RNA sequence: AUGAUGUCAUACUUAUCC
């Protein structure tokens, strides 16, 4: 596959036709490297397998060496570097010992990856630093890394500090302490002390919540570096603590004592941004000081706190803010005093057109002010910040709609008075009127809004559905889809003041879009009707479902991930709880139309599906209808059938599967395998749900087990052991275990081979046979098969003997044989032969 | 499970953080991974859930909206008796899936 | 003194951690050691196996027990 | 007044395999002295070259006049190298020796 | 080896052995690096150290070869500094 | 002591225009273009144009009194490195019909020379777009200059 | 008459996944 022009250089080797004549030959072979790279994805799939297995073969030195120029191409992809990611990592889960060489010349590479934009390439290189480290030793990968602290490049010290904390996740805090606690003690130069420190950060923010044992040696090393006359040492040394502190649950707090009153006295002398990173650190720790001592203390920082409001660092405005959280967020501290000295300048400097625009800013603005609102109360916080629900840009009314809404989440909207309320509902509409994007936080701050007010909200109504209405409309593409969900989270509170005129209105209106072409906004319509089923019910219905449910019936074509989901959603809803209204000839054509909604890519989509086929099946009765699943051609490997099983088995359940096991049984006669192995995992899932009720059947399945475990191939061995396990479990404590030890005759040949399905499965199944049978059968089958030095039946029998070990352990006792003792020892226990 | 063989669990201490599931993944087992017969709560460790790892999924690791359960089959199987079945690892699943 | 035996770790695999599962390297003397003590703790766990035990012998139950919690370790002697 | 992308150093191709460098040398030698010039000897890189000069500049005048310049039948691919990485195949080392001699020499 | 005896680092001082320990590390390194002292000081800080953990630290440090004689090096002279009453190696007591 | 101040730094502005050993300012705007008018320097300090040189061939066009930075040297020692700069560019106008279009005329803007620049024996502010013609009388000098150019 | 390996289709599983 093909060649990019550049890549030529790499792979120049392969262009030339030369061949057939030793190393020369192995980097040649070796550009299987290009089918990975580039090529089509079953080429890259089985390119990638051939490499991993030829790992022992080839060895590191020439993989990397024709690998790490690769992932170093200036115009490497953002595919294709993944990619070699991840054969790096399938390569280093087989060498050990191996690549103790290159692993510096590895880490240059993979460090880049711990600084990225991407989400998913930090917790991937994360992950390969690990396999790596862990996969070397300790001593590899100290004695490896060191030169590169006192590294000129500042960029090379950080991304080997995050490094460090890698590699001391994989190898643990104490085993790498002495190193460390030697670094930060170095008196060479600061910038060595300057990585350690972040080293200490990096481990405390990548272990985070695991750190709190070592915490103690951890501080007792950092605080060296908080008086140290160089500056950096003392920012990045306190924001250290800050991340210890906020990995530091509410705990260890005299392990942090030492360090405090240097910190509180640099609170008043310093200029810049040491300072915030001072207030950073000190803010974390407050909330694990005591109410008292903490008292006084904080009493002290909120000064600081109040004139620092106005500078316009963002650093600066991102720590205080976050401060202000924690400190005025203490039971310790008064309303009142707040209020006064805290709220004006806070909603006047911080709520602004800077902040919104930002993304954390954002956020941690919306936290700050939820708490403020959850001490000085409800109505001020809103009452002050509705005003600019009415502004222009968007963002930042997003921003005060999801504070009102998470403020009247928590407190209730009980505190709200009358004006500040009409306010509300006014801003609320129209914010509402305007939306640039589709989002959530518009309707669910409605909605949530609502629901709190409850039925404070009644004089509203009329307003508001007319907006509904005529939004309805405007345009259907954008809005039609916002509208009706709007509708659907306002339905309980459209019922329980009990306005019946705009269920008639929202009711038909709403049934006449049901034809409407686009999806995207048919699906949330019939989402609003699902919720205008649930708060009326069926009887009451303004639109009958005579009406209704044959209007729904044919959009199941749609194809569409919305309208299949709320359509087959509605359809279960009434098909589950009225299913008298609609007459059964309806009813089997929604059958033979559900059929076919099987090959949804969705899982949730046939969830429903299967579950509706249930209540339908109770609508109707058994027969028919687990025939119209038999029907079924089995065509689709790759599951798309054994959905149909699992309606076979709820099928079997909704009446009771004592009438309808014999029409399956006899269709496991039928010729074609899949269908057969169908059948089996239709008993498979049967007995799952019936669990107890298998007292019975068993007899009725055992022989026809018996026929099935015997094996005509590898599918009927497994399927028919999952059968086994699940009916192990099902039928436990009742007396039937003599079948059961039958059946285990079967089964126990089964216990050799390679395939992970079969033998995993005959895993289940011997663990089930297990707690069903008791162990002493177990033991008594897995005896012999110890001792065999065999490469083969001992990895095996030990394998299972310790699934019968681990649980049962204290059942055991009885069941192991007398085994004479020998000449160095007794291996007879005597105790058992006291007799009285 | 069966939808991905490489996962790996945290399997660490039990705590008294009750676990949650999310809204794509709601009914689903964590050990069995079926969607019947739930008969006993599922408890997550005391790191696996920390200011934003609260309130996660077990299984889906998205926003968890109702509570996990875990399910009959491995309760009796003593499944359930285990460590917290976090879900720390994410290999071979919604990754190349991110890039189409 | 180089040993070159740094049994840390290699891909986050096996890393046994539970005491009496075993192995397929597992010797007889090992497993019939492990198997000992797992008796021991049953008796000592089990309280009417502890009481038909010590009903037999002259021996009190705390004496009984005593003995039973010093013989657990090495039992055998050569593993 | 120069996009920054472009480097001293120009990938040329659409060579001969009999090729002289007395004809590079001379063609190439309109626009600034040589710093110096590679040549593929290898099966895959047989007709490709590197063009390096003393200063950029003289690269620009090259790529402006030579693009899509003829030699014998055919046109050359004239495109600015990139050379972000250093292939780490050499290493980043000697530099004590040097410094040590700038720091003797003129003492600084 | 000379890394199997048990030894104790709270019955000997820690000043009389920064000298030696720079000036092996000076030996096999080099030059004067603050890493090394940072592991020598933080394999010397705990009140039992282990002599093979800090082996493997400095077993691979340097080559393999000057590490092993630095552990044979330090094992004696903290061995000769908690067998004596005082607690301090013979190099202190000359002078 | 290490000084931060986050404001605009020279090497960002000297790398984007980078001459051969000075800084290179007075840049083009982008709405600049190939003159096709018929349009020659004819210069003339002793009422003789020995020299001629085209001002539509070449794109920019640097004259001063350094031999490293110029291509070719000037004989005028009242005259700055940085003294007047004339460029042709396409700027929006209107042409005698009173339809508007792309129309190549020569912009007429000073540099902030330190004794100023006269034309036609009349000083010209900088950024204020003036008329200009061919046959002006200007001056390439800072305070005076015995040629003119045609 | 099993078994061996290897080019090469074909079914099946993983409630695999936009």
């Amino acid at each position: 596959p093909f060649l990019k022009p550049d890549d030529i250089q790499y792979f120049d080797k392969l262009l030339v036709d030369v061949d057939e004549s030793e190393e020369q030959k192995e980097r040649k072979i070796m550009k299987l490297l290009l089918k990975i790279k580039n090529g089509t994805p079953p080429m890259r799939k089985a390119a990638l397998r051939q490499i991993t297995d030829k790992a022992r073969e080839f060895g590191a030195g020439p993989l990397f060496n024709q690998i790490l120029p690769l992932l170093m191409s200036p115009t490497l992809e953002d595919q294709e570097r993944h990619l070699l990611v991840k054969v790096i990592d399938r390569i280093l889960y087989k060498l050990d010992d191996l690549v103790r060489p290159y692993v510096h010349k590895i880490l240059v590479v993979i460090e880049p990856l711990l600084i990225d934009e991407d989400y998913y390439a930090r917790v991937e290189g994360r992950e390969i630093i690990s396999n790596l480290a862990k996969a070397a030793g300790l001593a590899t990968m100290i004695s490896t890394m060191r030169p590169d602290i006192d590294n000129m490049d500042e960029y090379v010290r950080n991304t080997t500090a995050r490094a460090f904390a890698v590699v001391a996740s994989a190898l643990g805090i104490p085993s790498l302490l002495p190193f460390l606690k030697a670094v930060c003690k170095s008196k060479k130069s600061w910038q060595a002390r300057h990585t350690g420190i972040k080293i200490v950060q990096q481990i405390a923010i990548l272990m985070g919540c695991a750190i709190l044992p070592h915490l103690r040696s951890l501080v007792e090393i950092i605080e060296h570096g908080l008086v140290d006359e160089q500056q950096k040492v003392r920012t990045i040394s306190a924001l250290a603590i800050a991340a210890l502190a906020e990995a530091a649950t509410p705990y260890g707090i005299e392990s942090f004592d030492s360090v405090l009153k240097p910190l509180w006295k640099g609170i008043r002398q310093h200029r810049g941004k040491g300072l915030a990173a001072f207030l950073k650190a000190i803010g974390y720790l407050i909330p694990l000081m005591d109410a008292e001592y903490a008292n006084y203390y904080t009493r002290e920082v909120m000064l600081i706190l109040i004139r620092e409001f106005q500078s316009p660092d963002e650093e600066m405005k991102k720590i205080v803010l976050k401060v202000v959280k924690q400190c005025c967020g203490t039971d310790g501290v008064e309303a009142n005093y707040i209020k006064t000295e805290i709220l004006p300048p806070f909603f006047k400097h911080f709520w602004q057109h800077r902040m919104a625009l930002d993304r954390r800013n954002y956020r941690q603005l919306v936290d700050t002010t939820v708490e403020l609102a959850n001490k000085v109360g409800a109505a001020e916080i809103i009452s002050r910040i509705v005003d600019d629900l009415k502004d222009e840009a968007e963002q930042y009314r997003k921003m005060v709609m999801e504070t009102i809404e998470k403020i009247m989440g928590n407190l209730g909207a009980a505190d709200i008075d009358h004006k500040l309320e009409e306010q509300l509902i006014d801003g609320i509409l129209y914010a509402f009127q305007e939306q640039t994007t589709e989002d959530s936080v518009m309707l669910n701050g409605f909605g949530t809004v609502v629901n709190a007010l409850g039925k404070r909200v009644k004089p509203y109504l009329p307003q508001i559905c007319g907006t509904v209405l005529w939004r309805l409309n405007n345009k259907s593409a954008k809005v039609r889809q916002q509208a009706a969900d709007l509708i659907s989270r306002t339905a309980v509170v459209m019922k329980t003041c009990q306005e019946e005129k705009l269920m008639g209105h929202l009711g038909v209106v709403l049934y006449e879009y049901l034809g409407e072409e686009y999806p995207e906004v048919l699906g949330s319509i019939l989402g609003a009707l699902k919720a205008i089923v649930n708060v009326i019910g069926m009887h009451k219905m303004t639109p009958p479902i005579k009406d209704l449910l044959p209007r729904l019936t044919p959009i199941l074509k749609n194809r569409h991930e919305k309208v299949q989901e709320n359509c087959i959603d509605l359809v279960g809803r009434i098909a589950d709880r009225g299913a008298e209204y609609v007459s059964a000839r309806e009813w089997m054509r929604i059958c033979f139309e559900l059929l076919e909604l099987l090959k949804a890519h969705k899982k949730a989509i046939r969830r429903a599906t299967v579950n509706t086929f249930g209540y339908i099946a109770k609508a109707i009765g058994p027969h028919d209808v687990l025939a119209t699943l038999l029907n079924n051609l089995k065509v689709q490997e790759r599951q798309n059938r054994v959905c149909t099983t699992v309606a076979i088995a709820i099928v079997a359940e909704t009446c009771s599967p004592f009438t309808v096991l014999p029409a399956l049984m006899n269709e496991y006669r039928v010729p074609e395998l899949n269908v057969q192995n169908g059948v089996l995992k239709s008993l498979s899932f049967l007995f799952e749900y019936i669990g107890e009720m298998g007292k019975d059947y068993i007899y009725a399945v055992t022989p026809l087990l018996e026929d099935a475990l015997m094996d005509r191939d590898l599918v009927h061995r497994q399927t028919a052991s999952a059968v086994v396990q699940h009916m192990s479990l099902g039928v436990y404590g009742f007396g039937c275990e003599d079948s059961l030890n039958h059946l285990l005759n079967y089964v126990w040949p089964n216990v050799f081979e390679t395939s992970p399905h079969v033998i995993q499965a005959v895993m289940g199944a011997l663990e089930g046979l297990r707690v069903a049978i008791g162990p002493c059968r177990m033991l008594q089958y897995c005896l012999q098969g110890l001792f065999h030095p065999a490469r083969k039946v001992r990895d095996v029998y030990w394998k299972i003997y310790n699934s019968i070990y681990i649980g049962s352990q204290d059942a055991l006792i009885a069941h192991y044989p007398r085994i004479y003792n020998d000449d160095k020892n007794t291996y007879i226990r005597y105790e058992l032969d006291y007799i009285l | 499970a069966k939808h991905h063989p490489d996962l790996i669990f945290c399997r660490k201490q039990a705590g008294v953080a009750i676990g949650r599931l999310c809204e794509k993944c709601d009914g689903k087992c964590v050990i069995c991974d079926s969607y019947v017969r739930p008969c006993t709560l599922v408890r997550i460790c005391d790191e696996c859930n920390y200011g934003s790892y609260q309130g996660r999924c077990v299984i889906c690791g998205g926003p968890g909206v109702s509570d996990a359960y875990y399910c009959k089959e491995c309760t009796i199987q003593e499944k359930d008796r285990d460590g917290c079945p976090k879900i720390v690892n994410l290999g071979s699943s919604k990754t190349d899936l991110f890039y189409e | 003194m180089t040993d070159r035996y740094t049994i840390h770790s290699q891909l986050e695999h096996l890393q046994s951690k539970y005491i009496g599962t075993g192995h397929a390297d597992t010797t007889k003397w090992e497993w019939l050691v492990n198997q000992h003590r797992d008796s021991y703790c049953s008796y000592m766990g089990h309280f009417d196996l502890l009481n038909y035990f010590a009903i037999a012998e002259n021996e009190s139950k705390a004496r009984v027990r005593f003995n039973l919690m010093e013989k657990m370790l090495q039992p055998c002697g050569p593993p | 007044r120069l996009p920054p992308e472009v480097n001293r150093i120009l990938y040329i191709r659409n060579l001969p395999y009999k090729i002289t460098a007395e004809e590079m040398y001379d063609i190439f030698g309109k626009y600034g002295p040589i710093r110096q010039i590679r040549v593929g000897n290898t099966p895959e890189t047989r007709g490709t070259a590197y063009v390096v000069y003393e200063d950029i500049f003289d690269a620009k005048n090259a790529c402006d006049h030579l693009s899509g310049f003829n030699v014998c039948n055919r046109y050359l691919v004239v495109l600015y190298y990139n050379a972000n990485r250093a292939f780490q195949k050499m290493d980043t080392k000697k530099k004590e020796e040097q410094l040590k001699l700038l720091k003797e020499k003129y003492g600084i | 080896e000379c890394l199997e005896k048990k030894v104790d680092m709270s019955k000997v001082n820690l000043e009389v052995i920064k000298p030696w320990i720079t000036k092996r590390v000076t030996e096999i390194l080099g030059f004067e690096d603050d890493v090394v002292i940072e592991f020598i000081f933080n394999q010397l800080e705990v009140k039992n150290p282990d002599s093979k953990m800090m082996q493997i630290n400095l077993t691979g440090f340097l080559n393999g070869k000057n590490a092993r004689e630095f552990m044979g090096e330090l094992w004696p002279l903290l061995l000769s500094a908690q067998e004596n009453i005082a607690g301090i190696p013979s190099a202190f007591l000359e002078l | 002591k290490e000084k931060p101040s986050f404001e605009l730094s020279g090497a960002l502005l000297e790398d984007t225009n980078t001459f051969r050993g000075v800084v290179i300012k007075y840049s083009e705007p982008p709405e600049a273009r190939i003159p096709k008018k018929r349009w020659r320097l004819y210069p003339f300090k002793n009422d003789e144009v020995l020299p001629v040189m085209y001002i539509h061939r070449q794109s920019a066009y640097l004259l001063g009194r350094h031999r490293r930075i110029a291509d070719i040297p000037i004989d005028h020692p009242s005259c700055s490195k940085q003294h007047a700069v004339f460029q042709y560019r396409l700027v929006e106008y209107t042409r005698a019909d009173g339809t508007v279009g792309r129309r190549v005329k020569p912009y007429i803007i000073d540099l902030g020379s330190g004794n100023g620049t006269f034309l036609n024996n009349k000083r010209i502010e900088p950024q204020r777009y003036y008329e200009l013609k061919e046959k002006d009388v200007l001056k390439f000098g800072f305070s005076s200059r015995e040629y003119v150019l045609l």
